[PDB]
C-alpha cells in the first residue's frame, strides 16, 4: 500500500 | 506566501542559486502535492524537479529544505508505480536511508514514510530498499526499552514501513531480511496502539502467506497465542489481519495447525462465524475448512468446541461466498472424518442446507457438495444405513436436484450425480 | 485438502 501526507 | 504557486514559479525558484528562494519554492511544491483534488504530480516530474528535491535531502545545514523536499517526494512516491519509479530513478533511496539518522524526528519520520511508499510498490523496489541497507537504521529507531516513549504517529509510520518490507510475493522477502525484522514485529504485536497492532498483524499475514518454511519461521517465534488474543479484539481493523494470519498458518502442516488449536483459536469461532462483516465470516469459514482438512483428532476439536452447529448455520444462511467456503469445510470433514463424526454431522442437520445449495449456479460448489454426499453415503454403507440417508435426501427435495444434475454441462457433475442415482436411488 | 487464500478467493 502507499500513503500520501495531506 | 507559498500557497497556490504554478509549477513554472516553483521551477523559477528552485533554479535560483538562492537557498532561501529554493526553500520557499520547495514548500510551494509540497503544498501543491498535499492538495486533496488532483495534485500536479506528473507536471512536477516532467519539469525535472525530482533530482533537485533528492539533492536537497543532503542539505544537512538546512533542515527545513530537507523536510519540505522529503514531504514533496513522499507524495510523489505515494502515487502510481511510474511516479514511484521516478522517485527511485532520481536516486532517492540512499538519500532517504541517510535521513533516518537525522536528529530531527519530523525529517526522520518523513524518510520512514517515503521508504514505506517505495518498498510498498512491489518485490523489486522492496528488495532494492533492503539492498541499500534500510532495515538496520529502521530497526535502530525502535531500539528503546519501552515503545510507549516514542510518539504515536512516529511508531505507526515505522510499523507500516516494516509491514511493507514483509509484503509482496514472486519473490517473497529475503529469508535473512525476514529473520532480522521478525523479533521487532513480535514486539510491535504486543504494543497497546490499535493501528500499530493492525499493521503488525498485516506484516504477519504477509509472512505466513507462503511455503510451510515461511509459516515455521513465524510459528517458532511463539506469536500464535498473541494472534489468537488479537482475533478476539473489538476493532475490525485488528481482527481482519489477525484472522488472515491464522487462516494462512492453518494452510501449513498438521503440526502448525495444532499450534493454532492449542492457542485456543476455536473458542473465538462462534462469534467469527456469525460476525456482521461478511469478509470475516468468509475467511473464518475458510479457516474452518483448512482445520476440517486436518487430522481426525483436529476434526474432533472442531466437534468438542460446538462448531458443527455453527457450520450448519453458515451453510443454511450466509452470503454465497461464505456458503461456498462452508461446502468446502463439510467435504473436508467428510473426507477425513470417522464414521461417528460424519453421523454427528448429519444429526446436526447438514443434509437440508447441503441439498438447498445444489440449486446454486456455480459448478465448483455443486462438485464439492456432490463429493460430500458421496462421502456421507460411504459412512452409511459401513453402518448399512444407506436407505435411511436416501430417504432424508428424498424428503428435503434433494433427490429431485441430483436427478436434474445428470443432464448438466460439466462432465464431473454429470458423472458424480449419475453414480449416486445408480448406486443409492435405483 | 488444504487451500490457500488464492486457491479459495
Amino acid at each position: 500500500r502507499k500513503r500520501t501526507w495531506r | 506566501g507559498t500557497v497556490n504557486w504554478s509549477v513554472e514559479d516553483i521551477v523559477k525558484g528552485i533554479n535560483s542559486n538562492n537557498l532561501e528562494s529554493q526553500l520557499q519554492a520547495t514548500q510551494a511544491a509540497r503544498k501543491l502535492l498535499s492538495r486533496e483534488k488532483q495534485p500536479p504530480i506528473d507536471n512536477i516530474i516532467r519539469a525535472g524537479l525530482i533530482p533537485k528535491f533528492v539533492s536537497f535531502l543532503g542539505k544537512t545545514d538546512c533542515s527545513p529544505i530537507q523536510f519540505e523536499s522529503a514531504w514533496a517526494l513522499t507524495n510523489i512516491a505515494s502515487g502510481t508505480s511510474e511516479q514511484t519509479k521516478a522517485v527511485v530513478d532520481g536516486g532517492a533511496i540512499p538519500a532517504f536511508i541517510s535521513l533516518l539518522a537525522s536528529p530531527h524526528a519530523h525529517i526522520s519520520e518523513q524518510a520512514v514514510w517515503a521508504l514505506g511508499n517505495i518498498a510498498g510498490d512491489g518485490s523489486a523496489f522492496r528488495d532494492l530498499v533492503i539492498k541499500h541497507g534500510a532495515i538496520d537504521p529502521l530497526l535502530a529507531l525502535l531500539a528503546v526499552p519501552d515503545l510507549s516513549t516514542l510518539a504515536c504517529g512516529y511508531l505507526r509510520n515505522l510499523t507500516w514501513t516494516l509491514s511493507n518490507l514483509c509484503r509482496n510475493k514472486n519473490p517473497a522477502p529475503p529469508l535473512d531480511a525476514v529473520e532480522q525484522i521478525l523479533p521487532t514485529l513480535v514486539r510491535l504485536l504486543h504494543h497497546n496502539d490499535p493501528e500499530v497492532l493492525a499493521d503488525s498483524c498485516w506484516a504477519i499475514s504477509y509472512l505466513t502467506d507462503g511455503p510451510n518454511e515461511r509459516i515455521e519461521m513465524v510459528v517458532k517465534k511463539g506469536v500464535v497465542p498473541q494472534l489468537v488474543k488479537l482475533l478476539g479484539a473489538t476493532e475490525l481493523p485488528i481482527v481482519t489481519p489477525a484472522l488472515r494470519a491464522i487462516g494462512n498458518i492453518v494452510t501449513g502442516t498438521d503440526e502448525q495447525t495444532q499450534k493454532v488449536i492449542d492457542a485456543g483459536a476455536l473458542a473465538v469461532f462462534p462469534s467469527l462465524l456469525t460476525n456482521p462483516k461478511t469478509n470475516i465470516q468468509k475467511e473464518a469459514t475458510w479457516t474452518m475448512s483448512n482445520i476440517t482438512a486436518g487430522r481426525q483428532d483436529q476434526i474432533q476439536q472442531v466437534v468438542n468446541h460446538g462448531l458443527v452447529p455453527f457450520l450448519v448455520g453458515v451453510l443454511s444462511k450466509a452470503d454465497f461466498k461464505t456458503q461456498k467456503e462452508a461446502a468446502w469445510a463439510i467435504t473436508n470433514y467428510t473426507s477425513g472424518g470417522t464414521v461417528e463424526q460424519i453421523v454427528y454431522l448429519v444429526h446436526c442437520g447438514i443434509i437440508e442446507p447441503l441439498m438447498n445449495l445444489l440449486s446454486a449456479k456455480d459448478t465448483k460448489i455443486i462438485q464439492v457438495i456432490l463429493d460430500a454426499i458421496s462421502n456421507i453415503f460411504q459412512a452409511a454403507e459401513k453402518l448399512g444405513e444407506t436407505e435411511k440417508l436416501s430417504i432424508m435426501i428424498e424428503e428435503c427435495g434433494g433427490l429431485d436436484k441430483i436427478e436434474a444434475l445428470q443432464r448438466h454441462e460439466n462432465e464431473s457433475v454429470y458423472k458424480a450425480s449419475l453414480n449416486l442415482i445408480e448406486k443409492y436411488f435405483s
